[PDB]
RNA sequence: AUAGAUGAGUUUGGUGAUGGCUCUGAUUGAACACU
């Protein structure tokens, strides 16, 4: 049963940005304006317009209501520590000064003086912000269905749903059928090798393969669901990533579950296409779902 | 006030603001049954005009109140079993409940398209 | 560049010294518009009194406020009093 | 017999002027206000000392 | 190749005045400075005056 | 348990206050209408 939100999927009027390889999906992604219109629209119109746009991809085959309850105010990071700067430093000069170390001449006197004053000790690194706002929707990568969708055996996160739902997935080498289990840290998720050649190879198109009926490498087999030999599925490079979080093995369709996503000094580990504007403005929706 | 007039109970409940629909607010029920009394027409006060379809119905718990009948055109007269729901309507005074369109003896209006739901009117099923 | 065709950013671009791209950069927001009146022995007049704030993203902010009989041309003016009345903010880790 | 004068502004002349504002004003989505401070913008005032 | 650049349909600037609804896309220039007095003209009343020398 | 604290409409010729009302959030051993 085909539900109203699923009509226009790929509107080239909307121009939804949704979570698969589609090749109507990658212009919309390609075209997508630099910055949505916020200029003169109110608070709630900004947090609605960024929770529809955010919502068309994270999470699109998620009820409103459990991604409501799923969202988590808590957003996990990181910090780089460089062993060579704690095994010299015990972090005293750090409170130089009147407690936050010493102070620098301004920028329009540095570079009057031709001598640079010397580099200030500090843990390289430093400095740099931290993209909160993009992990939003981190939460949604731990799903079971979402985590394959990921590691590039699915063309979208419904089909990696279907995968799930129809006994082909197996988790820690127990066959799991719940899209919505959420991965622990170490888990192994494998799919079967035959789902993966077809989600993600070329369709079988039998005008091309009736031509090549008689007239390392492979061969053809007519009697496989995917057209032999097998090839990638048109338009999937420029959807080839695999996040950090998850080390993938091609050979046998197996993937772990390393940690969950961490924001980094300088970098996100949500694949999101939207800005921080938009993240932030989704972020604050669902504070208070209003 | 200080601790020792806090002590002895200066603080006190708020007093009560009365309900929309206190015959449905005072025993917690959604709804009542009740048999029409009369079926007139009010008038709106100063700033709108025109005439209120109301009914007076003596609910099933014997009080006596008016109620406002929405929508086009009614079925119900003198003696018709209808259920009251709560809701006011603001510019009648002492109207301070609804009729249910898909009540007992009260109909949906039959010539309704658009929100079917609020008027108790089925769908008109012209395609099958 | 022909971006000010009213030559409205000439006398800001002065009294800030930045060019009108590097003003068209800035983020700009009408936050408050009251409708006030004055009793005249001409009769009621009313003017638009709005507030507007500009800031880099980086550390500025500028607070604007004025009124004019017109909507338009008193958003205009608490920007240009916005940009020009631009400070520098202490954050603790830019966050 | 005709004599043609050339306007190098269209500011020299008051019927060029309303002329070409009217035709700006006659479209349903003309902002009024935006239009008449374009074209006082495109006239130069010579500079003068008020005293 | 030396035809090319006169067929070659002009975009009208953002924010145009004499362009902004022309449909002739033969007309439409870049519009720079297209109204600029270089101080080579006087006003109609001048001309009046002018011409009575003449 | 260290992330958890938020507003909006509405009194006046207008402005700032005072002070209610309503909406925004969550829910029910619920009922009713359309399904
Ligand atoms: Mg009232
Ligand atoms: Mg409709
Ligand atoms: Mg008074």
């Amino acid at each position: 049963m085909k539900i109203r939100r699923l009509f226009k999927y790929h509107s080239l009027k909307k121009k939804p940005i949704r979570p698969t390889w589609n090749k109507y999906n990658l212009y919309n992604l390609a075209t997508a304006g630099r910055e949505p219109r916020i200029s003169g629209k109110t608070f709630f119109q900004q947090k609605w317009l960024a929770k529809s746009l955010t919502r068309a991809y994270h999470g699109e085959h998620i009820k409103e209501r459990k991604w409501a309850r799923m969202f988590s105010r808590r957003l996990p990071a990181v910090v780089n520590m460089d062993p060579a700067y704690m095994a010299k430093y015990n972090g005293s000069e750090q409170a130089a000064g009147r407690g936050s170390g010493l102070s620098e001449p301004p920028a329009y006197e540095k570079t009057a003086d031709e001598k640079p004053a010397k580099q200030v000790i500090a843990n390289p690194g430093r400095k740099v912000p931290t993209p909160y706002e993009q992990m939003t929707f981190a939460p949604l990568e731990r799903r079971l269905d979402i985590a394959i969708f990921r590691a590039l055996f699915a063309s979208s996160a419904r089909q990696a749903r279907q995968m799930v739902v129809h006994g082909a997935v197996t988790v820690n080498g127990k066959k799991m059928k719940h899209p919505g289990y959420l991965l622990n840290p170490g888990d192994l998720f494998q799919v079967d090798v035959e789902r993966v050649l077809y989600a993600t190879g070329a369709p079988k198109d039998k005008k091309l393969l009736a031509a090549a009926m008689k007239a390392e490498d492979n061969e053809i087999d007519p009697s496989k669901p995917y057209m032999t030999p097998w090839r990638p599925r048109n338009y999937m490079s420029a959807f080839a990533f695999i996040p950090r979080y998850l080390e993938v093995n091609q050979n046998i369709c197996a993937a772990v579950y390393l940690r969950h996503p961490v924001a980094r000094p300088g970098e996100s580990e949500v694949p999101s296409p939207f800005s921080p504007t938009i993240n932030q403005l989704a972020f604050n929706w669902y504070l208070r779902r209003g | 006030a200080t601790l020792n007039q806090v002590m002895r109970g200066c603080r006190k409940p708020q007093r009560a603001r009365h309900a929309v629909s206190p015959a449905l607010s005072s025993i917690k029920s959604p709804a009542l049954k009740g048999v029409c009394v009369k079926v007139g027409i009010t008038r709106p006060k100063k700033p709108n005009s025109g005439e209120r379809k109301t009914a007076r119905v003596r609910l099933s718990t014997g009080k006596v109140i008016t109620a406002y009948i929405p929508g086009e055109g009614h079925n119900i007269s003198q003696h018709s079993v209808v259920l009251v729901r709560g809701g006011r309507a603001q510019d009648c005074p002492g109207v301070r409940y609804h009729l249910v369109r898909g009540a007992l003896d009260l109909a949906g209006v039959a010539t309704r398209m658009s929100s079917r739901s609020k008027y108790g009117t089925k769908k008109p099923k012209k395609a099958s | 560049d022909g971006l000010d065709d009213k030559g409205q950013y000439q006398e800001l671009k002065k009294r800030t010294g930045m060019s009108v791209r590097q003003i068209l950069q800035l983020k700009t927001k009408k936050l408050v518009h009251r409708r006030v009146v004055n009793q005249t022995r001409l009769g009621k007049i009313a003017s638009d009194s709005v507030m507007v704030i500009a800031g880099n993203g980086d550390g500025w902010l500028g607070l604007g406020m004025a009124k004019s009989v017109e909507a338009s041309i008193a958003v205009e003016k608490a920007t240009l009093l916005a940009i020009q009345n631009m400070q520098p903010i202490p954050r603790y880790e830019n966050r | 017999e005709f004599n043609i004068v050339n306007m190098r502004s269209f500011l020299l002349n008051s019927d060029i002027l309303t002329k070409i504002l009217a035709l700006k004003l006659k479209n349903r989505n003309a902002r009024v206000i935006k239009i008449m401070d374009v074209i006082l913008n495109k006239a130069n005032l010579p500079k003068i000392n008020r005293v | 190749q030396a035809a090319a650049p006169l067929r070659r349909v002009v975009m009208p600037r953002r924010s145009t005045f004499w362009y902004e609804e022309e449909k002739d896309t033969d007309l439409i220039t870049n519009e720079d400075g297209e109204d600029d007095f270089h101080e080579n003209d006087i006003m109609s009343l001048g001309h009046g005056k002018l011409e009575e020398h003449r």
